[PDB]
């Protein structure tokens, strides 16, 4: 029948990575993001237990926005409430904590998984280019 | 703006006489001069905000970690500490005076914890209305009637999160502004303030600066009694 198809015994090892948004389009590089935190790209993905990585993102606020949708494509929130909805654009998200707005289009491409939750906590979006995880020495790439 | 706040304890209501024969109900709360615990200023801490230690105690009456901070730090062991946000045109470690902070005419806003009427109904809470009850109205007599939210798979099927019904109301910290200041007395640093305010007769009540009402001072006067041999 089978050579019986193997996998990981929880021996996953995962890397930090440092990488800079400044020229990058938000759909087109999300899609490689996910396909690298998931484990997408590597040789041996093991979704039993994971194959993912790490995420680090410095200086999303110089992210690129194409054409019209910085102007005309709306983001809708929902608290569980009347009037709930907040409908904000992407140009609104610049002119705000952006990062989140990458982060949640990252997130609308997870498969809905008991994983995804923390798949999605490896990733850490940041509008600066300081903070502590400097210091472990990530291994360093970018423009995945 | 900065916000300027002091602490106090309530130990009345009564009123008095202001000029022009006007009877202004009277709040009296004995404020406590205060120091401060610290200070975070907008670029060390990234953010203005003062803590002030109030309601002094002895250091055997304190609690060990607190005492021996206050210990270390030379200031004395208080009952209650609380941070005021946006404050730091002020310093570290004083004894202030809040005459020079509010005026005689000044408009403040209070925070206070109001009096706990623990699990009420929500014909007081939310002030529901009830009509006529002759003619037959069933069991109930203060209820709200309908909590019509969705009957059958189109509408709703379901309850609102965030409605407004019974439960607990009082024992709740709010703030009432743009309340009139009366009367000062710095032999023992009360104030008699106008209107009528939460806050039990003995807890602990803050008076803060006004944000709708920074700079409007108004003149203000206590007319007392033309009865006078």
């Amino acid at each position: 029948k089978t050579s019986m198809l193997t996998k990981e015994q929880a021996n996953k090892r995962r890397q930090w990575y440092i990488v800079d948004a400044a020229g990058l389009v938000l759909g087109k590089l999300a899609v490689k993001a996910a396909d690298l935190i998931r484990g997408k790209n590597k040789v041996d993905f093991t979704p039993n237990q994971d194959c993912g990585d790490y995420l680090i993102i410095i200086n999303s606020d110089q992210v690129v926005l194409t054409g019209n949708k910085k102007e005309n494509e709306f983001w809708y929130h929902h608290s569980q409430y009347i009037g709930g909805i907040k409908k904000v654009s992407g140009r609104d998200m610049l002119k705000k904590q952006s990062d989140k707005l990458v982060y949640n289009a990252v997130k609308g491409m997870l498969p809905d998984n008991r994983l995804s939750r923390r798949w999605i906590t490896k990733v850490h979006v940041f509008k600066g280019d300081k903070h502590n995880m400097e210091a472990q020495k990530p291994t360093t790439l970018n423009w995945s | 703006m900065e916000i300027r706040g002091i602490f106090g304890v309530k130990v009345g209501m009564s009123q008095v006489f202001t000029t022009n024969n006007e009877r202004l109900p009277i709040t009296v709360i004995y404020c406590e001069p205060n120091q401060v615990a610290g200070v975070k200023t907008e670029a060390k801490d990234k953010y203005s905000a003062t803590l002030l230690s109030f309601d002094t105690v002895e250091n055997k009456k304190l609690n060990k970690p607190q005492q021996g901070f206050f210990e270390k730090n030379n200031l004395k062991p208080t009952k209650h500490l609380q941070e005021i946000r946006n404050m730091t045109g002020f310093e570290m470690g004083q004894q202030i005076t809040p005459q020079n902070l509010f005026q005689v005419g000044e408009y403040v806003d209070v925070s206070a914890i109001s009096k706990g009427r623990g699990f009420t109904g929500a014909i007081k809470r939310w002030n529901f209305k009830i009509g006529p009850l002759g003619h037959g109205a069933g069991y109930p007599h203060r209820f709200q009637g309908s909590v019509q939210a969705g009957r059958g798979g189109a509408s709703a099927q379901r309850v609102f999160k965030g409605k407004k019904m019974s439960g607990h109301y009082g024992h709740e910290k709010v703030t009432v502004q743009n309340l009139r200041i009366v009367g000062f007395d710095e032999a023992n640093m009360l104030v008699l303030v106008s209107g009528a305010i939460a806050g039990p007769e003995g807890g602990v009540v803050l008076i803060r600066t006004a944000k709708k009402k920074p700079g409007v001072v108004k003149p203000i006067e206590l007319a007392v009694q033309t009865e006078k041999a």
